[PDB]
């Protein structure tokens, strides 16, 4: 009768009770969401009140156990998953200043321009919008983000982290077996080898978009400088695809798309769903069940019943799966129910593993299953033997251009964005960076790595990353970068059992039972074993890698090198409007 | 013969109180049972069931009880898990029938049914065809216990949740178990030959 043995006579009964708990607060959140009332509004609230105080007091409990004793790797994990102290190791005050400073920058954000900045072609409107926004929301949030980053240190130190970087690096971090080890820091390493990779297609693809954009805009852009942070088609330039109008190769042949053919056959929600099922079906993975057609909404109740109409799958336990959209019969809809359902079952796949490690391997694995899908279910060859496009469509080279910039606009234009992001912040939590030189520093970053410049100046008084929905509401940022990669790292590895003959971004990935189980074999593990083993489950490499994106933009990438010859690639950073 | 009390009967108990009934002196007609398309499970493990209706047997006994739904595996010879360590164990040679059917509409209730209830814990595992009803409280570790549960002190009887929107794997099912004793006293059950 050790410690292992009591180990696990509490987590089983913190299992059963957490179930139990977990399954009542799910439904009262899902009965609000279908309808919208104060009734259900105060439901709500008693079951997460509930369920926050069982879990308070199980972790109180769960610290007991000296967690050296034990040599079992499960319930090691999730006693650790357990353990976490989080933000009652401070006190009382302190505390509550630290959740009013949180709950007063989410109300002063969300209490303030995204078509101003998405269909307007005017300088001087844009530059407005921009500044405005920055002025009346930065000026008023740098004091109460200046007290964050220091009470969230004192919150990380005292957990025996070395900062609050490293308490958002814990999720990767792997120790105790051997040949799958990774430490906090090699984090910084992989992100920064692999964006030293993506550079030059990047370089190519902003000297495009720079010399479209000297076409919209004349007498504003330098042909060897920067690109303003107000042309970008965003209020951040987070993604580059309202730009899609202007850096178009070739408008005069139409994009596909298949709402009409929708419409001509009489298409629904429900027809949408059984597509959706009988291509993960001829995958290879388990059919659906009839709680999942009973109990879920797919259309929108009216105007009696007010609900929100955020695309979300829902897994309430006890073997309860659900989808809340709002289906329109368009070919988004058509996109994001495939993506909802790749949730679903991934959702399902680890149901038979314990409480505690019912979640993805690390903070990047349901967004690349739901992205995969529906990658695979985006291409013409499925478009065509779904019923959807005429069955004589012969292809031409430049609706393939137009559909990889699309892509790229989305994909490629983010990841220095989210990279630099990290870092700035990486570093202002180190402490590396001083207060007074935040704001510099950041655009110094900015005309280094992403190549944007600033406008107007900006003086210490300002704060601009804090205008980020992420940054101000307390969120991690780099779950936006390694997913970007897992995604094409699956992909290569499910065409090649898929037998593919051809480019990489005509894959479909339909009626091949070995993609499937190859798949699968990672989706059943949960988070029982480490992020490493569960990607060579699929992929046969232990690390993140950058090479299946670039197979999969080479077409693009010639395209650009071809096209650019006249221009110049590169930009630099003594340049400036003001 | 009785098999309406047993089957079609109102209440079913919790599995760790399961019901023993001594079926004697009828007649029984094990056809009408088996060709019925309500069962979910119907395996016989002793006697091919075809032949139920052609044997005489001296003291069946009729064992009923409620559990889960993907817990219907445990109830068979050599199996292993809590129903079958703490609440319910079939010895590994069992003569006998097992049948159980799902009772969605009947044990479930929308905010839950905690009638029925399960033994968790417990110091070592019942031997076959035993059943407790105790409910003192479980010592985890090496510590006096002394009546109410504190630090390392579990009440062993929890209670199955019910609700009608949970998965088929979750949702109600009724068991009946028959055990066919075959001793050298005159018969009391046979079929009609
Ligand atoms: C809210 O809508 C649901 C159906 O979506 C309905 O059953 C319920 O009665 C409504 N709420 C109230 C208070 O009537
Ligand atoms: C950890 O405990 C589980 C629970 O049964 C067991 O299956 C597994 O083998 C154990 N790991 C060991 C002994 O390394
Ligand atoms: C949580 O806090 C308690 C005291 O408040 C301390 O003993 C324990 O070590 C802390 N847990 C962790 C994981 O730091
Ligand atoms: C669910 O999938 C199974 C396995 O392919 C199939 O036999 C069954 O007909 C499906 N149920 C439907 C489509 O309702
Ligand atoms: C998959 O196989 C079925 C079998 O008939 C076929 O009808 C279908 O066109 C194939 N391709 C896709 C994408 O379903
Ligand atoms: C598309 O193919 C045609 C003929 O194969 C060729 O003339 C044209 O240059 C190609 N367009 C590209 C590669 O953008
Ligand atoms: C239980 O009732 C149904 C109809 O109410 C009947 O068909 C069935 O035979 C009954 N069960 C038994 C064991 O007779
Ligand atoms: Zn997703």
């Amino acid at each position: 009768s050790t410690i292992e043995e009591q180990a696990k006579t509490f987590l089983d009964k913190f299992n059963h009770e957490a179930e139990d708990l977990f399954y009542q607060s799910s439904l009262a959140s899902w009965n609000y969401n279908t309808n919208i009332t104060e009734e259900n509004v105060q439901n709500m609230n008693n079951a997460g009140d509930k369920w926050s105080a069982f879990l308070k007091e199980q972790s109180t409990l769960a610290q007991m156990y000296p967690l050296q004793e034990i040599q079992n790797l499960t319930v090691k994990l999730q006693l650790q998953a357990l353990q976490q102290n989080g933000s009652s190791v401070l006190s009382e005050d302190k505390s509550k200043r630290l959740n009013t400073i949180l709950n007063t920058m989410s109300t002063i954000y969300s209490t303030g321009l995204n078509e101003i900045m998405a269909n307007s072609l005017d300088y001087n409107e844009r530059l407005w919008a921009w500044e405005s926004w920055r002025s009346e929301v930065g000026k008023q949030l740098r004091p109460l983000y200046e007290e964050y980053v220091v009470l969230k240190n004192e919150m990380a130190r005292a957990n025996h982290y070395e900062d609050y970087g490293d308490y958002w690096r814990g999720d990767y971090e792997v120790n105790g077996v051997d040949g799958y080890d990774y430490s906090r820091g090699q984090l910084i390493e992989d992100v920064e080898h692999t964006f030293e990779e993506i550079k030059p297609l990047y370089e190519h693809l902003h000297a495009y978009v720079r010399a479209k954009l000297m076409n919209a805009y004349p007498s504003y852009i330098s042909p060897i400088g920067c690109l303003p942070a107000h042309l970008l088609g965003d209020m951040w330039g987070r993604f580059w695809t309202n730009l899609y109008s202007l850096t178009v190769p070739f408008g005069q042949k139409p994009n596909i798309d298949v709402t009409d053919a929708m419409v001509d056959q009489a298409w629904d929600a429900q027809r949408i769903f059984k597509e959706a099922e009988k291509f993960f079906v001829s995958v290879g993975l388990p059919n659906m069940t009839q709680g999942f057609w009973e109990n879920s909404m797919l259309t929108d109740p009216g105007n009696v019943q007010k609900a929100v109409c955020h695309p979300t799958a829902w897994d309430l336990g006890k073997g309860d799966f659900r989808i809340l959209m709002c289906t329109k019969v368009t070919m988004d809809d058509f996109l994001t129910a495939h993506h909802e359902m790749g949730h679903i079952q991934y959702d399902m796949a680890y149901a038979a593993q314990p409480f505690l490690l019912r979640n993805g391997a690390n903070e990047g694995f349901h967004e690349a299953v739901g992205e995969i899908m529906s990658l695979s279910a985006a291409t013409p060859k499925h478009l065509k033997s779904i019923g959807l496009l005429s069955p004589d469509f012969q292809e031409d080279n430049e609706t393939e251009i137009n559909f990889l910039l699309k892509q790229a606009l989305t994909i490629v234009g983010t990841l220095p964005f989210t990279y630099m992001l990290e870092k700035w912040r990486w570093m202002v939590f180190k402490g590396e960076i001083p207060k007074d030189q935040w704001m510099k520093k950041w655009w110094e970053m900015k005309r280094e790595i992403v190549g944007v410049v600033e406008p107007v100046p900006h003086d210490e008084t300002y704060c601009d990353p804090a205008s980020l929905f992420h940054v101000s509401n307390d969120y991690s940022f780099i779950r936006y970068y390694t997913r970007t990669l897992y995604q094409f790292q699956f992909q290569e590895a499910l065409c090649q059992a898929a037998k593919h003959e051809g480019p990489l971004h005509k894959c479909d990935i339909s009626n091949s039972t070995e993609a499937g189980q190859k798949l699968f074999n990672m989706l059943r593990l949960g988070k029982s074993e480490p992020w490493t083993l569960a990607l060579e489950n699929v992929v046969g490499a232990k690390n993140m890698n950058v090479r299946p994106l670039l197979n999969y933009f080479e077409p693009l990438f010639t395209w650009l090198k071809d096209q650019n010859k006249n221009s110049f690639v590169g930009w630099s950073t003594d340049w400036s409007p003001y | 013969c009785p098999f309406g009390e047993v089957f079609n009967a109102t209440r079913f108990a919790s599995v760790y109180a399961w019901n023993r009934k001594r079926i004697s002196n009828c007649v029984a007609d094990y056809s009408v049972l088996y060709n019925s398309t309500s069962f979910s499970t119907f395996k016989c493990y002793g006697v091919s069931p075809t032949k139920l209706n052609d044997l005489c047997f001296t003291n069946v006994y009729a064992d009923s009880f409620v559990i889960r739904g993907d817990e219907v595996r445990q109830i068979a010879p050599g199996q292993t898990g809590k129903i079958a360590d703490y609440n319910y164990k079939l010895p590994d040679d069992f003569t006998g029938c097992v049948i159980a059917w799902n009772s969605n509409n009947l044990d479930s209730k929308v905010g839950g049914n905690y009638n029925y209830l399960y033994r968790l814990f417990r110091k070592s595992n019942l031997k076959p065809f035993e059943r407790d009803i105790s409910t003192e409280i479980y010592q985890a570790g090496s510590t006096p216990c002394n009546g109410v549960e504190g630090l390392n002190c579990y009440f062993p009887l929890q209670s199955y949740g019910f609700h009608p929107t949970y998965g088929v794997g979750y949702q109600p099912y009724r068991v009946v178990v028959l055990s066919f004793e075959l001793l050298n006293a005159p018969a009391t059950v046979c079929g009609p030959k």
